[PDB]
């Protein structure tokens, strides 16, 4: 079928096909292009025109323009050949490498998996982060949403769950950079080259990426988070393998939707989204999901717009989430990193059933603690400190340790502070709360815990504090 | 491009496609012939077939167009008739073209001077009492005009008489009198 | 015709909708009667939404629009060089035509992954607490965000200055072309600012494009565009290029204003939905290229004006998740004289200190490490670290439009955290630095010249820098 | 051109013109009134309509009213011969004494001075005011907030200014009262007659008015800032002078502003102001500065809304300020006339580049003694008595007789230029006057008459 | 069914504003006028028309019931958002969780202050 082009309103194109109106969904090419121009179709118009959204830059084009219809979704070539590369939206490869020669393409667009294919396997998931496996743990499968506003390290934190977890990880993995910094995914690409996870001069490659980041029109950044699942759920399903699916950041995709909503012409809803926000993010957001075919264990950076944490974005996306760690700026600007806020991340695995009785207690004691300090900071910041009973004071020295101790230096932030990255596993995190509960270290300054390993190092500074 | 408007104005699309074709037809002088063209048309696009086809909406623009093309060149239309019709046709509008030739139609009725008044009474008149009435009523007018008598019958005005001509609207029925007597004696 | 030209059906809330022009592309620059410009926005199956860059009075209903087969572009090259020009590339300052030869697109694409490389090149500001605590390089985006009278201006004027001390040189590799965009400030600002630059003579390396408050909100929309598409053509031929956007918050409120009089749904604090893409698009195309794509780089550092010190608001969140860094400028530091304010606690650059020379690396990680002693600290030992936190921001606090070579602010920072003003009174500091450094200006110059050229501090250097700092304190006060 | 009114809808109304649209911000003069009522363009709708908002009420205006296009925009009579006037948004004088015979009229709407002529240097406006030349200079060209209301003295303040300007440097001023109070104006009028300011009798008058009251149709009180800013551009550009322009107001500009958008039905922005509050904003504020033949400086009350100076309105009124008086009530109870609040008002010339080195150590000195004076306050020694004594002798120093007010208290008229202040308050911080009573500096012009005042 | 059969049901509608949300989704798409948050005008019709199907028949109907328990999710505990205060008003009392009282180690969190039955005691054992 081949059609025209009637209307063209920023990234929103009206086509008016004589004969043969594409379905919904469907991929048409824009003929007269340098470049391969994509639009994939939203709506029917009636009279035989359809509106669509389009991939890439819309400049240039004319009214009366020919446009040819593919007669399937956007196709991206799947398989293991696309391990190791960067494919955009489209599923062209931007690596400038040649073209994947792979066997078969899949589309984008999928159903979510039935109910009869959940599994409900919750084996946790120990990343050494010593805040997110005490109070946050992770789940093997499991969905996790790392929220935060601009500047509290969810890139950082991304970065050391690759370090951590991508590593040490035996299946594949799959990294969808959906609206973020260029410079990040150019960093990214050399430091896998470098550690050997891509292997540019052999087929031994463990990772595949998809990039459409945000100097793209919406579009294309509203798409790239399907081509990643795309090739996230080939690996899972056609596989069988233990897939680890690295988004960042998801709130683009969103926030693409709202940006082409208005053209799109739709009365808006709450703030200013789509009105279709909650089933768009469902119909994505159902599609990651560990079945009893496979495994995919997603890590999705959250953006918070204005720090609003009830914007109707992540508030929508909480409901999607089996673990979630919510960066607070509050306490990134008191030096904590990584900038968790202990009293807001919550996990579905924290359950003396699961992470067993001494961790549930020790988690929930810590949580405890932190939110009567949090109860006094009104009456300790305007009627001093030293008018509080001797147990709260207790209470609120107790506290303070136990905030600088959720800290934690990365391996991937001693690039710009110096410290040794640290690995704290499971047990000295439980210990070491353990006994900063028991005020086995109420003679150390509260200043000995900051930026520390486990507990040993802590003590080892604390002596050395003299 | 200068645009020369008619006397009396319509609004809506109606009124917009109407005085189009009143400064087209003004511009060429064709006034007469178009009026009556259009109302043949209007009758054409009526019969059931046509007037059934015309309003289907999937039968594709260009198709439409072109059939409504092979239909009305078989009548010798003249070039601004045809051109309005496709106009309206390329453009959707044609549901509503019976209406723009209403329109048009009350254009002319401002054209020849044709002046409409209303005298309602309380019951049928004699036309001799008629005839008089209409050379009353037609001493208000100016130099160079035309009337058109639409007189109605409603015996709940109880008698006298009320002439709407155009705007001007007296009320002489005893209706209103009784009910100036009721709130003037009231107060 | 009705193929190259159309006629204004209805001009009005800064929009001309056009009748006409069947061969019109998408962000196509046509061009009305009234000598004005506009780009094709909007083309709907019977109109044209056309943007007038310009005052909707010059236009009336009927007016012939001519299209001028061209996207939206600039006149760029080193003909702009020492011109002050529109945000249309067309020269404000009387000083004749823009002798340019080349045209770029202002709505091209970043480049993608590949094109890059990571930031490894310093871009001296010639502020010592910039240069020390928040080292830029070559290729970053780094955001200059404080309230109104701060001091972010003045921070970038100083770098534009600073410059100056490479572009006279030899090597082509050093050399930094500067572009300073003004959005929506007073005209009179600019042109005493423009004074400013020719009396330091950085002019001739430097681009002005002013789209003032004056101006229609198009012109505020696009002037970023016309300054990154005149940086970029440095960027692409191997020469490296800075570029300040003063500011991006009303550029911010020129499109929404641009966005309102189009009826397109509001967002937060009635912003449009894409007010994040409008910066985005902008900022990512300061990159830094690979040698494959000639080594050239631009430099990027976008103003951000926060409303009561306020950072959470919304374009100040989007701007600080678009760029590599940020430089706060508090104004309660501002008030007690310390100048520049900038929050040292709170600024950040994620891809500078990779860019850091050797020199100024060897002494301002130490000098870090105590100003954050000292800032977490506000016994024995602490009253110490208070002294010398104390002594250091003393020493932060610089002059204006008075940059320092990379090899004086190492010289003075080591004589700060190597204890030598333990001594000596808070208030003097300041004083004594001035003097200190004339000294070595003097007597010195091939200790500054060999700490220069190693772009290190060897040991035979780092001795003579103790003998000589010890012989000019023990002279002193 | 003639047209018809089409359309009428409270403040703005729709016309149809036949042939010849007049452009986007031109004058239309409804035909056939008692009063003249003229209508701006503010769009052109289509089919040859253009919609307009009206400079006074739309009562009695019928569908097909003839509409004559005037071919330029709003056009006032400037002149010397304006001087003691009073006029509304259109120019016509409402102060019931004849025509305004000028020989020259002048658009409202113009463009701001081109990039080449702007002045490349920032010099200090001297205002012969002690505390406004030390603490918070005027920058000549330059927008200043001038904050506090009622019982503070700020139409003396006013008055005092204009008188200065006009014997100093020799150039008139213009007072556009935006949104006014009738009471208030007609007060202010009568002030401005008795105190020399107005001359209703000779050709020496100092200032002229302009009245956009607030019973006004919305257009006619977004006009009014526009036309004294007009009345002021023909002072700076065809005579060559240092110009003053009031604006009282400034808020209630903003607000005609947003009133002017939503009738047009313009979706508003952010807090309710109309999408287009900075580049009014700035089109207004950019005709007033320092050109190559004379300068513009523009003295704005700013009320602020809801006492909260992030609101957009105040937000985007800064932008543009470059100095600040504070009239405080605490500084009026005290005594101090001019209530300038030492403290609170700043400038952004008070830099030693600018103001030299001399004259911005002088004034630091004096705000850093009167902040330590404070500070030394808050508990009720050594030298803290000595700090006291010279704060003391400074707080008196800063009033100043004013001449405006000479039918009052028969006291003089005091003019200090900079030189005199600068040297006076860097003699009483040196020392030198350490003897003298307090009460000799109390309404006094240079020191001189301090040391003879302190002799009695 | 069991409530007209004379047995005893429990319906647990978790929750109701997701349910809004998916309404004002269907309402703005058909280009139905939107409210308070973009909210169609007749979400409380909505909501009334099914909370209210929640009975206890007497003895000449089975003597059945139908015990109602809808869910509702506030942000940041606004409970005068527009579905909130609905759901509010019409149920016969509520049971309000906090976050400050779940970290405070009282979990359930339930908050007494601000929970009501208007049943109340008649709704209880006589030990109870
Ligand atoms: N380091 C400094 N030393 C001395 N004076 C300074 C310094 N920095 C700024 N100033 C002065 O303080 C004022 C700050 O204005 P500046 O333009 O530099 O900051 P800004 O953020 O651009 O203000 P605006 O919001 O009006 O644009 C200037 O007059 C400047 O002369
Ligand atoms: N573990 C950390 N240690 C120290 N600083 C950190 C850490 N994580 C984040 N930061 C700070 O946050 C900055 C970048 O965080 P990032 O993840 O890129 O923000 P965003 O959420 O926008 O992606 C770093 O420059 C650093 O200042
Ligand atoms: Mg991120
Ligand atoms: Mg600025």
């Amino acid at each position: 079928a081949t059609g025209r082009i009637v209307a063209v309103i920023g990234a929103v194109v009206d086509v008016q096909f004589d004969e043969g109106l594409p379905p919904i969904l469907n991929a048409l090419e824009v003929q007269g292009r340098e470049t391969r121009l994509v639009l994939e179709v939203a709506q029917h118009l009636g009279e035989s025109t359809v509106r669509t959204i389009a991939m890439d830059g819309t400049e240039g084009l004319v009214r009366g323009q020919k446009v040819l219809d593919s007669g399937a979704p956007i196709k991206i070539p799947v398989g293991p050949e696309t391990l190791g590369r960067i494919m955009n939206v489209i599923g062209e490869p931007i690596d400038e490498r040649g073209p994947i020669k792979t066997k078969q393409f899949a589309p984008i667009h999928a159903e979510a998996p039935e109910f009869m294919e959940m599994s409900v396997e919750q084996e946790i998931l120990v990343t050494g982060i010593k805040v997110v496996d005490l109070l946050a743990p992770y789940a093997k499968g499991g969905k996790i949403g790392l929220f935060g506003g601009a500047g509290v390290g969810k890139t950082v934190l991304i970065m050391e769950l690759i370090n951590n977890v991508a590593k040490a990880h035996g299946g594949y993995s799959v990294f969808a950079g959906v609206g973020e910094r260029t410079r990040e995914g150019n960093d990214l690409y050399h430091e896998m080259i470098e550690s050997g996870v891509i292997n540019l001069k052999d087929a031994t490659s463990k990772v595949a990426l998809v990039y459409g980041q945000m100097n793209e029109p919406p579009g294309a950044r509203a798409r790239v988070a399907l081509t990643g699942l795309t090739v996230a759920e080939y690996f899972r399903d056609q596989e069988g393998q233990d897939v680890l699916l690295f988004i960042d950041n998801i709130f683009r995709f969103t926030q693409a939707g709202s940006e082409v909503s208005a053209l799109l012409g739709r009365i808006p809803s709450a703030v200013g989204y789509q009105p279709t926000l909650a089933t768009d993010m469902g119909t994505m957001q159902e599609r990651i999901t560990t079945t009893k075919k496979g495994s995919i264990t997603s890590v999705q950076a959250i953006y918070v717009p204005a720090d609003d944490l009830t914007d109707p974005a992540p508030a929508t996306t909480f409901a999607h989430l089996d673990a979630t760690t919510v960066l607070s700026r509050a306490i990134a600007e008191l030096g904590i990193y990584p900038a968790v806020d202990p009293l807001d991340s919550t996990s579905r695995i924290m359950d003396p059933n699961i992470v067993g009785s001494e961790h549930y207690d020790v988690a929930r004691g810590v949580q405890k603690i932190l939110q009567d300090y949090k109860s006094l900071q009104d009456i300790i910041a305007i009627l001093g400190m030293d008018e509080l009973s001797e147990e709260d004071k207790l209470t609120v020295s107790r506290a303070r340790k136990i905030q600088r101790f959720l800290s934690q230096p990365f391996q991937v932030a001693e690039v710009f502070t110096g410290h040794m990255g640290k690995l704290v596993p499971l047990k000295e995190t439980i210990k070491g709360f353990q006994q900063i509960l028991a005020g086995e270290y109420d003679h150390l300054p509260e200043q000995a815990f900051y930026m520390v390993g486990p507990i040993e190092e802590a003590v080892a500074k604390a002596d050395k504090l003299a | 491009a200068k645009l020369v408007r008619p006397p009396v104005q319509v609004y809506g699309i109606e009124g917009r496609y109407a005085t189009a074709l009143y400064s087209a037809a003004s511009k060429q002088n064709k006034l007469e012939q178009v009026e009556k063209e259009l109302l043949r048309v209007a009758q054409i696009l009526k019969e059931p077939k046509v007037a059934a086809s015309v309003l289907n909406p999937y039968v594709k623009r260009s198709i439409k167009v072109k059939s409504l093309n092979d239909i009305t060149a078989k009548e010798r239309f003249s070039p601004l008739t045809t051109n309005l019709i496709n106009l309206l046709a390329e453009n959707g509008r044609l549901s509503n073209t019976q209406g723009v030739v209403s329109a048009f139609s009350t254009m002319m009725s401002v054209h020849r001077g044709e002046v409409p008044c209303t005298v309602t009474s309380a019951s049928p008149l004699e036309e001799a009492t008629l005839s008089e009435l209409k050379t009353v009523l037609k001493s208000f007018l100016s130099q160079g005009q035309v009337l058109k008598l639409e007189a109605k019958t409603d015996p709940s005005i109880l008698g006298g008489m009320i002439v709407r001509i155009g705007e001007k609207y007296v009320d002489m029925s005893v209706k209103t009198k009784i009910q100036k007597l009721g709130r003037a004696m009231r107060e | 015709d009705l193929e190259e030209t159309g006629r204004v059906l209805s001009i009005g809330d800064g929009i001309a909708r056009v009748h006409g022009l069947r061969n019109v592309q998408a962000e196509e620059m046509v061009e009305f009667s009234s000598g004005l410009k506009g780009m094709s926005l909007n083309l709907e199956p019977d109109n044209v939404g056309v943007v007038v860059f310009g005052n909707d009075k010059l236009i009336k209903e009927g007016d012939i629009v001519k299209r001028t087969g061209a996207i939206v572009d600039v006149p760029v090259g080193e003909e702009l060089l020492g011109r002050v020009v529109d945000a249309l590339g067309n020269a404000i300052d009387g000083k004749g035509p823009i002798g340019s030869k080349t045209r770029r697109r202002v709505g091209l694409k970043a480049p993608g992954i590949i094109p890059r490389i990571s930031v490894r090149e310093p871009m001296q500001t010639g502020i010592k607490a910039v240069d020390s605590l928040v080292p830029i390089g070559r290729g970053q985006r780094e955001l200059i965000i404080g309230d109104r009278q701060t001091g972010k201006t003045s921070i970038a004027i100083d770098t534009i200055i600073n410059q100056k001390r490479f572009n006279d040189g030899s090597d082509e590799k050093k050399k930094l072309y500067c572009i300073y965009v003004a959005i929506g400030q007073k005209r009179s600002t600019v042109a005493q600012l423009v004074k400013r630059l020719t009396d330091a003579d950085a002019m001739k390396y430097t681009i002005v494009v002013s789209a003032t408050a004056s101006d229609a909100a198009p012109l505020q929309y696009l002037a970023p565009y016309s300054g990154c598409s005149m940086g970029e053509y440095f960027r692409d031929n191997g020469k490296h290029a800075l570029i300040i956007y003063d500011d991006l918050s009303k550029q911010a409120v020129a499109y929404r204003q641009m966005s309102l009089l189009l009826r397109r749904p509001p967002g937060r604090e009635a912003y449009p939905g894409d007010v994040f893409y409008l910066h985005s698009r902008l900022l990512e195309r300061a990159a830094k290229m690979n040698d494959a794509f000639g080594g050239g780089s631009l430099t990027a550092l976008p103003v951000i004006e926060t409303q009561a010190g306020d950072v959470s608001a919304y374009i100040p969140t989007n701007v600080i998740s678009i760029t590599d860094g940020q430089i706060f400028l508090e104004t309660e530091l501002f008030y007690k004289g310390i100048r520049p304010a900038i929050n040292v606690g709170l600024s950040v650059s994620r891809v500078g200190s990779a860019a850091q020379t050797r020199a100024m690396k060897q002494v301002a990680g130490t000098m870090k490490l105590e100003l954050a002693q000292y800032r977490e600290v506000a016994d024995a030992a602490t009253q110490q670290l208070l002294s010398r936190g104390v002594r250091l921001t003393e020493l932060l606090k610089q002059g204006q439009y008075s940059p320092m070579a990379i090899e004086e602010q190492v010289a003075v920072i080591y004589a700060g955290v190597r204890g030598y003003l333990d001594k000596l009174e808070p208030s003097k500091i300041t004083k004594f630095e001035n003097a200190f450094l004339s000294h070595v200006v003097s007597q010195h110059q091939a200790l500054l010249g060999t700490i220069r050229a190693d772009g290190k501090i060897s040991e035979q250097s780092d001795a003579k820098l103790k003998e000589i700092v010890t012989n000019f304190l023990a002279g002193f006060e």
